[PDB]
């Protein structure tokens, strides 16, 4: 399950909104923002950094 | 918007930048009377804890140039009160991206801010027509978003055409615009935000609602969009315009 939330790489999708959202990055082990287009999205999509760290802190 | 130019003031006065709390600009739409907008369904969807649905969670801003200039002389900022998203939209095929946002107060009409020409339900806009495409959405795929509102001028394609560059994807309710060369799209950011088409007496009609793409601007891969002729009576029903 941490292999979805936190392992996979971010997806914008196909949509074209810009919705600013957060996706945690195992090999920085750092949460960074990025833009979902609003449709499709992975787990690793929080809409919070704070969210991010608590859902992903310590994975490698 | 991708491959574009800065549109000059006031050259779009129906473009709309809808921001959602805390989250600043999401989408585009179009001022279609005082009191309505059209703009993408798949903009208002709850979703990660946050009710994108619920009009409350929005601000409209109307005769809007630039992102970092909205307090500037002719700036109307709106709340909403009611969001209605097609019924029949599809949130895994994209199928009637459409909806509708009423203003909780009605705009003012000014040299810049002002509506969009409808088309009639049994008009066509025929393939080949160059059309326009505005907002201050992603100028490159993954990459960042326009302060100063683009546009960029594309091409109707040809239904047949977009159904073989993008199989089983494409429905009567979308239509493809843009170039097979690429280099020209609209892009994330720009989703709800209108097709403008210069008509034959030199007025601007919506021939569609900015959609989805697969990435921005690609190579027979140009961008979807919401038909708006076939909507037509839905909107009349729905707002009275
Ligand atoms: N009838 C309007 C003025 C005309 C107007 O702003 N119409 C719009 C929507 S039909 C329009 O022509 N916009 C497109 C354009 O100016 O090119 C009024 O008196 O308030």
């Amino acid at each position: 399950q941490t292999e979805d939330y936190c392992l996979a790489s971010n997806k914008v999708g196909r949509c074209r909104g810009s919705f600013p959202r957060w996706y945690y990055d195992p090999t920085e082990q750092i949460c960074k923002s990025f833009v979902y287009g609003g449709c499709l999205g992975n787990k690793n999509n929080y809409l919070r950094e704070e969210e991010c760290i608590l859902a992903c802190r310590g994975v490698q | 918007v991708v491959g574009g130019t800065d549109a000059d003031e006031g050259e779009w006065p129906w473009q709309v930048s809808l921001h959602a709390l805390g989250q600043g600009h999401i989408c585009g739409a179009s001022l279609i009377s005082p009191n309505w907008l059209v703009s993408a369904a798949h903009c208002y969807i709850d979703d990660r804890g946050f009710r994108y649905s619920d009009p409350t969670q929005w601000t409209a801003f109307l005769g809007l140039h630039d992102q970092s200039q909205r307090s500037a002389p002719g700036v109307q900022e709106r709340r909403l009160k009611r969001i209605i998203s097609h019924p029949f939209f599809n949130d895994f095929t994209f199928d009637y991206d459409i909806a509708l946002l009423e203003l909780e107060k009605p705009a003012e009409y000014s040299s810049m801010v002002r509506p969009i020409c409808l088309p009639d339900a049994s008009h066509v806009f025929p393939a080949g027509k160059a059309i326009w495409v505005t907002g201050w959405g992603h100028t490159q795929y993954g990459g960042t978003g326009a302060l100063i509102l683009q546009k960029g001028e594309i091409r109707v394609i040809q239904q047949t055409t977009c159904e073989n560059l993008l199989p089983q994807q494409i429905t009567p309710r979308m239509m493809c615009v843009g170039f097979l060369s690429g280099g020209v799209d609209s892009c994330q950011g720009d989703a709800g935000g209108p097709l403008s088409s210069v008509e034959a007496d030199g007025r601007i009609f919506q021939a569609g609602v900015v959609s989805w793409g697969d990435g921005c601007a690609q190579r027979n891969k140009p961008g979807v969009y919401t038909r708006l002729p076939l909507f037509r009576d839905w909107i009349k029903e729905n707002t009275g315009v």
